[PDB]
């Protein structure tokens, strides 16, 4: 029973590590989210229509 | 709406003006409306495998285009019903036509719509309650044994706008009626389900409980489990003779679905005669096996398309009764005949075959059939755990082990009760060949044994070791001679003879050996292995000693003990209760110990 | 193999005939 | 009935072996019958194997020799092959197409029955539990036949399978604790074989109860496709309508399968094993599965096909599928025939799948099943001992091995061996079996329960 | 992407189905909201039921994740509730106390695999007996089984099922044995019934467990069985006098045995 | 010892299950962040469409792109009712440029009977004459198609490059 | 990046088995992926099996059941099947086609890699050298696997090759005198074994290294085909880019070959040898040879394909070509399995060509080669002595013969017999080997140089 309690403490440590990872992911996102979105929308708006290369006339 | 027949070649019709027809959709070909299934599309022309004789079908004949695929009516009336390979009720056809012939294009309802059923809704349900696929919204008192739990069809859902009160209803009466997204769906007690679609389940759980056949060899050496998947040879003397009817009469299973894919005429007649007369003891009463068994018969001369759909119909019925919360033991009389049907249809379609002429998708079809087995947490809110245990029979040409269907089966099934032609010729029944037969469920059954039969696993291990040692020693004995054998080798050989003749040899026609309880099996194996270990101990201990002990000495001393061990198989559970049998086996063990103590 | 090759050749010829 | 005038086409578009491919056909009917009048007036018959729009691939029974396009007149009867059937078909001889060849008149139809037959509801098919006392010990003792059962005679070229079939025909009868009406279908049997069977029936006096359908070797090879179906339609008429216990003999399912293969090859279908049609299993089953009894009726159709296994190969497609369908087989052994045993029935590979319910107390006797099982086991062990002796030598054989060899010798000399005109009742066969089993001591008869050993062994 | 082998639409329908079924189970086992701890523990799913929604509304909420949509956890919780409801219903005439119900819930929730629990096996056996007796017709087997199952339900209500009481185990074993014994083994049925009434610590087990009519019918059944092979009409009249007993009792059975021994001597 | 080892094995099993669930949970959080980014992109595109000039240019590009992908003699452009004038201008501009690029005569109608759902962000759908071939150049589809290919770059930008990955080929 | 919109076609010309034949396709691409919507909304995937003119034959992953012309749409993705690969797919369970089945998210691609890959340059491949320890003594001390070797396991149906595979997945690692990973691919594996693999890896705490691809027997056979390519593309990414030693365990190459046969038949290619494709050798080479060390990169891909030798026939095409392409074999013996030894690995017929590269000083230990050779020699001599004892009797045997029998027993009871969850480091394996070798005196160990015997024999 005591060792099960200790392993539960280690489980709480695992959960803390998971929360830390989630917060780190959120911060690293927040940092570059604006540039990511701007570039993605720029390349969405940039169309460049063009026929299939194998088309010949 | 409906097309026209363009050509005919055996069961393969070809109907023109079928622009929008769907693959594997059902059509009615001819003026007699022969059931057919669209198996190929070419522009606006559909090839149709027809489920009835096509003689007399003329070009230009109407082809009605029914929107549904091959499907079965699942509902009250299945139990005790004898069905054609495509759900046509043979008994109802006989009663309706008053003739011994199956009229071509007969369209009698699979489930009778005139029988009044005692329907009792789930009391906790109410108008407005939310329900989903699998929800048991009522129970029909089908008979004394099976309570038909009327389940909401899978892929159905919504708010109950009306639930019928308790009473008596037809299979066609609107019993429930539920609304979803403003659309109202009215449900009777019969639900149509395609035979080629797997019935959904919440989760396929691991199989961890034995399915007890009657045979000691199969129960102990090569166990099967509920939700298991087994291949069993169709050899004579074994199979349909004992095993099928034993599974029927008694087992952990709660329902039996027996599909005669390619049965011979008189053998199918034998099944249809025997099964309605078998009885089992349930709650202190003898009740007909038909109250919980259903048969899907298909003789070899019936259309090959129906022969191909027989297995699917059987497995769909088994899946329905699994979703009910039951354990359904399904027995396919021959998947080899199913494979023959697939090969013939592939040839008629002009596809490139794989080895030995079978279609290259034979393995895929066999897997799609077998893997529908298993123990599942059935769909539906009321928690339940059902299972479907498939026992498919394979009968290769001349006992071939490289047969394509047998190889595809061995690549899927987890249990395989191979056939020993030598044992069959010697009349050693069951004819299981314990050297290449196998069961992969032993690991999963360790939990069950280590809690109910704690001592059985080491007994099984020692028995298998003894049998393999006998297999290795018989070659040397018959190549060279019996004189050079050691005393331990003699113990192994004679104990192997004892086990093979009086533990692995079970006559299924006797009152005492029709079904061997696993307590009987484990006790017998325990006595036999205890004798083995104690005799080997005596021999080895007295080796390198003045008072040497030999197998001849042991046999001469206690021929009575050997005879009692041999007669152990004669205990009758019906009259020799479990306590009596266990006490007798304990007495035999005590006598063995006393005699070996006197010897030592 | 010979039978299957013959059947494939005949199927090709029949397809050409239909086309 | 069909009152509309039939349509006659001079539009033959192609002849290819036995096939005649017509075009511009008004609503072809699959399996329809056609009548081809050749330029010189010769009249033949055919069956539409397939239809595709305005085409129809007729299959001429008499062969396509002498047919030309632009002059052959194919008259489409508008109906499937409905053979005429009458009780007076008993005592008649017909070629493979049903026409008389005994200088009698054409069959005055009591009814017109589709040759393909009417499928029988399995729910109303009686399980045959009445034994047939063929009088041949190798069959009655160990591979018994039940009335209504299907059980072929696998044999080869040169073996006395015709003799065995004639013996079974003339001796068949129920076990004494209704005489069989024989319907014969010979396919590809030489004149010698056909004359043998006809003379045997005439000599034994059953000709009044025998209806022959002869398709000799010289006869057209596509007519044997319909010959067995004609025979079985007549048998069904006599059994399920006239209430006659019928016995149907089919001489050469090998010849029938060769006809099937010929038609399939002409059709250029995707082949099965050895070139046989992929649907050979179904074609054979539509013939075999017509045996058996039915509820409400009193007659039956016992079916005894006869096969010629090519190269003595029981794994050949024809015997393989015939075993898959029919309930057992009686196996004629070339080794026994060479060693001059008759009947040369090798009881190891042959079995009867309804024998278990045909034999026993009340039917034949208490000890039948156990005697047969022990005879089979001892015979197999004796054969294994013989194989071992051929390698190691008799001097290395034990007393029990010599006992097994002696049992094998006396079993092939007394039990299997039998005069062609000698019919041993099942009781005599069992007595012979017991005399042979008494060679071994009671301790070596493992498959015989002690309750029967103590009752029959000591005698 | 398939979840648990079901298409996502089927999974998200099953989520709302489980939610509705849990609400139904709670309403069935506690229409008066007495079981406050259970209500709190299942509040996250009973909110959608107490507050009225539509099926499609709950389905959309589950799709968006607002509802608890982990079907495995929902199945476990619904199984706990269903097992508790089964325990309550199998002893419906003999309802139990709130503290006992809550303790049983706690043991359930603590159980690692509730489906495989000895608790579940015992409930299966009790439901087996109840199902047999639901439509049973009068006969000594059925009457003895009914009395024994009524007392079994009493003991189950008293001591729960998580506690493996020796008396409850004995009642389970004897009831199952009687159920399995053939209907033609009347002597064995009576032997087991009388052995039970002997071995029950209470001298008169069925004093309040069964209605008076059925108690008198059981006494009459015992007297009728004792009647055959009575050497004296005086002994028959003594049996009739014993028939005045309101309910079966150990002393009544002992009197029957005394008369039996008297008839043994006389015969 | 058997009891102790069974307890330790159960503890190890529970710990391994917890670690697996934690890993899957962090991955789910990452996936939810990606989904949030894509939802924000959808919303920002829905705002971009409101810029008439930019949306006019975008519609011209999308319509011509669909034309070039389809390359049928006849075409039917399906577009939102509120976008109909802009789509008409786009087709008017695309027809001559399409003719120049392909040298192929073309007819381009605009489906005035069955419009796209009003809730769609924008774009068009170009059907052939018989409508059996369609080219979906709606903003939703274009954004999804672009983002799915861009996931590696979005991953690298949002959550940094993988320090372990040494070679890109 | 492909910016052009995808084209959706309702032009379904015909459906034939698993093929939807679309027409009027704009420049169809071979191997293109195409997502088709059925009439009722069901979405399926497919691969362009064959391209001709403007047509496109699309093999649908799922069946064609329910597909129809005039209503079924098919959107051509415009690119061949490209998988998203990252390190985060280490610790995930995917199906055959890559879709996660662990209730986790879809893989956030670090790259989009073509599954078919390109052949590793022979001039860039490097000899495997060091050893990968599997924790199994019978393949560590006798068949050690080098970093870069392709060594299959041969077994038959029923033998515990899948259990051995799971044990290897759980125990595999570097000799260790976080740069290791395992890619488990399972093909044609029934639901029971798939669940066993998944739950075992999840429970035993090794999932952090294992990427699990499961293709259940009832899943699409084309998915079975693409499963090994997915697994090996992930392995190549992790090994040649992330620089970690990857062990690829491919289970049921026989099931993979069955899927290949099905795809060939669907392509309408005639069967080759023993009914298998003629190019199966090339396909198996394409799978296997995506392995080994490379120049300038610190990662590697060891491969252990697992085969179910059909009929236990080593001459069968699948095992034959696997032996031709790979560099060893680990035999799972039915005799040992019946004798209840786990792992039932036979060490006499087994072999690992690159054991000499796998073992040695600095890789495993100084004495590995000598111990392995002496163990093999003593084991063979023990089997020979058992055979001799079977004829001469125990007494006639000499003291050396008794020693050899004792070593045989203790070698099959301590070296081979391991237990599923007994992870032996190679040093433990060699210590057990020396315990077994110390049965004999120093003199009879003729295959161990005295330099090694003087150092390791004592104690």
């Amino acid at each position: 029973q005591a060792a099960m309690g200790s392993q539960g403490n280690l489980s709480a440590e695992v959960e803390q590590a998971t929360r830390r990872q989630v917060q780190g992911m959120q911060s690293s996102q927040q940092r570059n989210r604006e540039r990511v979105l701007t570039q993605l929308l720029g390349m969405v708006c940039d169309v460049r229509p063009q026929v299939h290369p194998n088309y010949r006339i | 709406t409906f097309g026209y027949v363009h050509g005919v070649s055996g069961p393969v019709v070809t109907a023109c003006d079928m622009a929008g027809a769907a693959m594997y959709e059902l059509v009615r070909v001819g003026h007699s409306e022969l059931v057919g299934e669209i198996i190929r599309l070419e522009g606006d022309m559909a090839t149709i495998q027809v489920y009835e004789e096509t003689s007399g079908v003329s070009v230009g004949d109407p082809v009605l285009r029914t929107g549904k695929p091959l499907s079965v009516e699942l509902g009250p009336g299945i139990m005790g019903a004898i069905f054609d390979g495509i759900q046509r009720p043979l008994s109802d056809i006989s009663s309706q036509t008053q003739s011994i012939y199956i009229p071509r294009g007969v369209n009698v309802s699979a489930l009778s719509r005139d029988i009044k059923w005692e329907f009792i809704p789930s009391k906790n349900l109410r108008v407005g309650s939310h329900i989903t696929g699998g929800d048991i919204y009522g129970i029909v008192n089908e008979n004394s044994l099976i309570k038909h739990k009327i389940m909401l069809p899978p892929r159905s859902r919504g708010s109950v706008t009306y639930i019928a009160p308790p009473g008596n209803y037809d299979a066609s009466d609107v019993v429930l009626e539920l609304e979803f997204e403003g659309v109202k769906e009215k449900l009777s007690m019969v639900q149509v389900w395609p035979v080629r679609q797997v019935r959904p389940v919440t989760e396929k759980l691991p199989a961890n409980h034995p399915l007890l056949t009657g045979q000691r060899v199969l129960d102990a050496l090569f166990p099967c489990v509920q939700g298991g998947t087994t291949a069993i040879p169709g050899a004579f003397g074994c199979g349909k003779t004992v095993i099928s009817q034993s599974l029927s009469k008694y087992s952990n299973s709660d329902v039996i679905i027996y599909v005669g894919c390619g049965e011979r005429g008189n053998e199918m007649s034998e099944v249809l005669r025997d099964f309605p007369e078998l009885t089992m003891e349930v709650d202190g009463k003898v009740e007909s096996i038909m109250k919980r068994t259903a048969l899907v018969a298909n003789t070899s001369n019936m259309p090959v398309a129906a022969r191909e759909a027989s297995i699917y119909t059987g497995i769909t019925l088994s899946e329905y009764f699994r979703d009910m919360g039951y354990h359904v033991s399904m027995m396919a009389d021959s998947t080899s005949r199913w494979a023959e049907a697939l090969r013939e249809i592939s040839g008629r379609l002009a596809e490139m075959p794989a080895d030995s002429g079978y279609p290259a998708y034979l393995g895929a079809r066999l897997a799609s059939f077998y893997e529908r087995a298993g123990r599942v947490k059935c769909l539906g809110n009321p928690e339940r755990e059902g299972s479907v245990s498939i026992v498919g029979a394979v009968s290769p040409p001349g006992g071939d082990f490289s047969d394509p269907v047998t190889s595809a089966t061995l690549g899927i099934v987890q249990v395989f009760w191979g056939l020993d032609k030598k044992l069959a010729q010697r009349k050693h029944f069951p004819s299981v060949n314990w050297l290449i037969s196998y069961s992969k469920y032993m690991r999963a059954l360790d939990e069950y044994y280590d809690k109910h039969f704690t001592e059985f696993v080491p007994l099984r291990t020692k028995a298998k070791e003894i049998l393999q040692e006998e297999e290795d020693l018989a070659e040397i004995v018959q190549l060279v001679g019996k004189a050079s054998l050691a005393e331990t080798d003699k113990i192994t050989l004679e104990v192997a003879k004892l086990i093979k003749d009086d533990f692995l040899q079970q006559n299924g026609y006797t009152p005492y050996d029709r079904f061997c309880p696993f307590y009987k099996t484990v006790g017998m194996l325990s006595n036999m292995i205890s004798f083995y270990d104690m005799a080997r101990r005596a021999v080895e201990t007295t080796a390198q000693s003045d008072n040497k002990i030999t197998w001849s000495i042991i046999r001469e001393h206690m021929g009575e003990i050997l005879y009692k061990l041999s007669s152990m198989k004669f205990k009758d559970p019906v009259k020799d209760g479990e306590a009596k049998i266990k006490a007798d086996y304990a007495q035999l063990l005590e006598d063995m110990q006393n005699a070996f103590r006197s010897l030592e | 193999f010979y039978r299957l090759k013959k059947i494939q050749e005949k199927k090709k010829i029949i397809k050409e005939k239909s086309e | 009935y069909l009152s509309q005038p039939r349509l006659t086409y001079k539009t033959v578009s192609g002849v290819n072996g036995p096939l005649v491919i017509l075009d511009h056909v008004k609503f072809p009917r699959y399996a329809e019958i056609v009548h081809l009048t050749l330029p010189d007036g010769t009249k033949r018959s055919g069956q539409v194997l397939e239809v595709s729009g305005s085409k129809a691939v007729v299959q001429v029974f008499e062969g396509t020799s002498g047919i030309d396009a632009k002059k052959t007149s194919c008259e489409f009867t508008g109906d499937i092959l409905r053979t005429p059937v009458s009780e007076d078909m008993l005592g008649r001889v017909f070629n493979g197409s049903g026409k008389p060849i005994d200088r009698g008149p054409v069959v005055l139809a009591e009814d017109f029955l589709d040759i393909m037959g009417q499928p029988i509801n399995p729910q109303c098919r009686i399980y045959p539990e009445e034994m047939i006392q063929t009088g041949i010990s190798a069959i009655d003792g160990m591979n018994s036949i039940a009335r209504g059962q299907k059980i072929p005679i696998f044999s080869a070229a040169g073996l006395p399978h015709n003799e065995i079939a004639a013996q079974i025909c003339r001796q068949a009868g129920l076990v004494k604790k209704e005489n069989f009406a024989i319907v014969f279908a010979a396919m590809g049997v030489n004149m010698e074989t056909a004359r043998f069977f006809k003379s045997d029936f005439e000599e034994n006096g059953s000709m009044d109860n025998v209806c022959l359908f002869l398709n000799l070797a010289n006869d057209p090879t596509i007519e044997r496709i319909i010959t067995p179906r004609l025979a079985l339609t007549t048998a069904e008429f006599l059994a399920y309508q006239c209430e006659k216990h019928v016995l149907v003999i089919l001489t050469d399912m090998s010849s029938y399968a060769e006809a099937l293969r010929e038609v399939s090859a002409a059709r250029e279908e995707v082949p099965g094993r050895r070139g046989f049609p992929g649907y050979m299993y179904t074609d054979l089953a539509t013939i075999y599965e017509r045996a058996g009894r039915v509820e409400g009726r009193n007659g039956s159709i016992t079916q005894i096909p006869i096969l010629t296994m090519p190269n003595d190969d029981i794994t050949h497609p024809i015997p393989d599928l015939t075993g898959y369908i029919t309930e057992g087989q009686i196996y004629v052994d070339r080794q026994l025939h060479n060693r001059q045993i008759y009947p040369p029935i090798n009881v190891l590979p042959s079995l009867s799948r309804l024998m278990k319910s045909a034999i026993g107390e009340g039917m034949t006797r208490k000890d039948h099943a156990d005697v047969s099982n022990q005879l089979y086991a001892c015979y197999a062990i004796g054969k294994d001992v013989q194989a071992m002796k051929a390698v190691v030598g008799e001097e290395a054989l034990t007393s029990d091995d010599l006992l097994y060899l002696e049992f094998l010798q006396k079993f092939e000399k007394n039990f299997i061996t039998q005069g062609p005109y000698e019919n041993r009742t099942v009781y005599e066969t069992l007595d012979i079996g017991w005399q042979l089993l008494r060679i071994f001591p009671k301790e070596m008869l493992k498959r015989i329960p002690q309750s029967t050993l103590s009752e029959f062994y000591p005698r | 992407i398939k979840m648990g082998g079901l298409t996502s639409e089927q999974y998200h329908s099953q989520v709302v189905g489980k939610i509705g079924y849990i609400a139904r189970c709670m309403q069935t086992i506690d229409p008066e909201n007495n079981l406050k701890k259970i209500r709190e523990d299942y509040q996250d799913v009973l909110i959608w039921a107490e507050k009225n929604y539509r099926f499609e509304e709950i389905l959309e909420a589950s799709k968006s994740g607002k509802c608890p949509n982990d079907l495995d956890a929902l199945s476990r919780r619904s199984l706990i509730l269903q097992e508790l409801l089964r325990l309550v219903s199998s002893i419906s005439p003999f309802k139990m106390k709130l503290d006992l119900i809550e303790s049983q819930y706690e043991k359930m929730k603590q159980h690692v695999n509730l489906w495989k629990s000895d608790y579940h096996v015992k409930l299966n056996q009790l439901n087996q007996l109840t199902d047999y007796l639901k439509n049973a017709a009068p006969t000594p087997k059925n009457n003895f089984l009914r009395a024994m199952t009524s007392v079994l339900q009493m003991q189950i209500a008293q001591y729960g099922i998580t506690e493996d009481n020796e008396g409850i185990n004995q009642l389970f074993k004897l009831g199952l044995h009687l159920l399995a014994m053939a209907n033609e083994k009347i002597d064995e049925q009576y032997h087991l019934f009388k052995g039970y009434v002997k071995d029950q610590p209470e001298e008169s087990p069925f004093e309040g467990i069964l209605p008076a009519e059925d108690q008198k019918i059981l006494v009459k059944t015992m007297i009728d069985y004792a009647m055959p092979k009575l050497s004296s009409k005086v002994l028959q009249d003594k049996l009739s006098a014993l028939s005045s007993s309101d309910v079966l009792t150990k002393t009544l059975l002992d009197s029957i045995d005394r008369i039996v021994k008297e008839n043994e001597k006389l015969n | 010892e058997k009891k102790e080892k069974q307890i330790e094995q159960q503890k190890k099993i529970q710990m391994s299950n917890l670690m697996n669930q934690a890993r899957l949970k962090v991955l789910r959080a990452r996936d939810d962040l990606i989904t949030d980014l894509l939802n924000e992109a959808k919303q920002r595109l829905s705002k971009v469409v409101k810029d008439t000039t930019r949306y006019q240019v975008l519609l011209d590009g999308l319509v011509l792109q669909g034309l070039y992908q389809l390359l049928e003699p006849r075409m039917i452009v399906r577009c939102r009712k509120q976008d109909f004038p802009l789509v008409k201008a786009a087709v008017q501009k695309a027809i001559p440029m399409y003719k120049i690029a392909t040298k192929k005569d073309v007819d381009v109608q605009i489906d005035l009977e069955a419009y796209l759902p009003e809730d769609i962000a924008g774009g068009v759908e170009i059907y052939n004459g018989d409508r059996k071939i369609k080219v979906s150049n709606t903003l939703e589809s274009r954004l999804d198609l672009i983002a799915q290919q861009m996931m590696p770059e979005v991953r690298g930008a949002l959550f940094g490059a993988n320090a372990n990955r040494k070679f890109l080929d």
